[PDB]
């Protein structure tokens, strides 16, 4: 269906097809030398150059080599420098470049490729949509929002643009504005709209505005396979792990860790209070838009299984104690952090990103009334020197209506059923 | 940005190529 042969390439079509047939059969090494001779004998053939780049792509896949793939990326670009390149071939080659550049983590490089595509094909709406994705991946929501606005100005009912526009609005706390975009986008059925991210935030946005129909979108996200359950809505999951809102120390197996926290809880408290009094700046405000109201800060010692050395200078005894427990210092999908919360604070119902961690809370300073945490349909209270354990991949919520501050210690551990091989291989979150 | 407590980012992992 795609036209990939310019006038000259049609005159060597049998040579080109013979080389491609070698590649489709999996004879990658013979297809590499086939297209190499084609590139040597016809250095201006776009189809021969695309064949070279495609063989390198399969060779990188076969060898799991980033460097080989990097050679493919450059060759994909060489196709676009050749003269008399068909438009279909020009798009395929450069789109695959951005795709492989993202797979390697070269977000700034994919960005340039995507910009060249929009310039070379200013009437392709999908290429503008892909440019917005490149921005969303690098962290540039401002340029991502302008892109989808330009898309919506021309094609206002493009569903892909609507869900991404809605996602950007929600992330910017424009809750009410984002609902009609996330809803119309998902309902459009356009390619790219059936994504758990859009179901997740559409139901959360509706929850924040008191829209009772929020769970209808959680239910449909479960039916479409994006959520393990209507309650447990994490999106970076290992399937099969025991789903349970609340956990007991013995259920987790980390009883040695729980005893150490509950035996030495006062030293952990004291170092926290000491930071509160003489190093307030180490406590950083929560910055994921999880608060309806109030004040909430976190002092993080371990993140992504990495220890912050300067943070541990503020709690050296606590960091010394925790280093004996790799099930938490090595949880690259969790943290170790003090969490302080003051009266007048309500944390929105939310869920964490992954089901691969369990979350421990050690009570350090707990006022006698006004503090409580709900996970799923069960609500509990903290206690000074005791450890609660819950799966934050379930929906959870917190209120702080005391008359003084409430300080706890948050300790994430790998899900107990995760094998050591999985704990080493899972990408960090 | 990183997804520490929620799912607010478009992507929560960092791409590092092949494994
Ligand atoms: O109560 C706190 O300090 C934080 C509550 C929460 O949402 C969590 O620990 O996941
Ligand atoms: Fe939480
Ligand atoms: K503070
Ligand atoms: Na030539």
């Amino acid at each position: 269906k795609p036209k990939l042969l310019n006038k000259f390439d049609k005159t060597i079509k049998a040579e080109l097809d013979a080389a491609e047939k070698l590649r489709k059969r999996g004879k990658i090494e013979e297809a590499v030398n086939a297209f190499k001779e084609l590139v040597r004998k016809y250095p201006q053939s776009p189809r021969a150059r695309y064949g070279k780049a495609q063989c390198e792509d399969d060779l990188a896949e076969k060898r799991r080599s980033n460097e080989v793939l990097r050679g493919a990326i450059e060759t994909y670009q060489e196709v676009a420098s050749l003269p008399d390149v068909p438009a279909d071939l020009l798009k395929l080659s450069l789109k695959r470049r951005s795709d492989r550049q993202q797979f390697l983590g070269h977000m700034r490089g994919s960005l340039l490729t995507l910009q060249r595509l929009v310039q070379l094909f200013p009437n392709d709406t999908s290429l503008k949509n892909d440019l917005g994705v490149g921005y969303l991946l690098i962290g540039d929501n401002d340029n991502a929002k302008k892109v989808y606005e330009e898309v919506l100005s021309v094609t206002p009912n493009d569903g892909f643009a609507k869900v991404h526009y809605g996602f950007i609005l929600k992330a910017q706390n424009k809750i009410a504005e984002s609902i009609p975009y996330l809803k119309e986008g998902i309902e459009s059925g356009d390619p790219g709209t059936d994504d758990g991210r859009f179901y997740f935030h559409l139901g959360d946005a509706m929850q924040r505005v008191g829209n009772k129909e929020a769970y209808k979108w959680y239910e449909l996200g479960h039916k479409r396979g994006h959520f393990a359950s209507v309650w447990q809505r994490s999106l970076y999951n290992v399937n099969g792990l025991k789903a349970q809102p609340w956990w007991t120390p013995k259920e987790t197996g980390y009883t040695e860790l729980v005893k150490s926290l509950e035996r030495n809880w006062k030293l952990i408290r004291d170092e926290g209070l000491a930071v509160m009094d003489k190093a307030k700046g180490l406590f950083l405000p929560e910055d994921e838009n999880l608060r309806e109201k109030g004040d909430w800060s976190q002092f993080t010692l371990w993140q992504q299984g990495r220890r912050n050395e300067n943070a541990c200078k503020g709690a050296p005894k606590t960091c010394t104690l925790l280093e004996k427990f790799p099930e938490t210092t090595g949880c690259r999908r969790g943290q170790i952090k003090y969490s302080i919360m003051h009266p007048g604070t309500h944390v929105w119902p939310h869920t964490g990103p992954t089901n691969c961690r369990l979350r421990m809370h050690l009570g350090l300073v707990i006022p006698k009334e006004g503090c409580k945490i709900r996970c799923a349909n069960e609500t509990k209270t903290w206690e000074e020197g005791k450890v609660l354990i819950f799966d934050d991949s379930f929906e959870h919520e917190v209120w702080q209506d005391a008359s003084s501050f409430r300080l706890i210690f948050i300790v994430d551990v790998w899900h107990p059923e995760l094998t050591p091989q999985q704990r080493r291989s899972l990408p960090a979150i | 940005g990183k997804c520490k407590d929620g799912l607010g980012e478009y992507t929560c992992t960092s791409l590092e190529g092949f494994e």
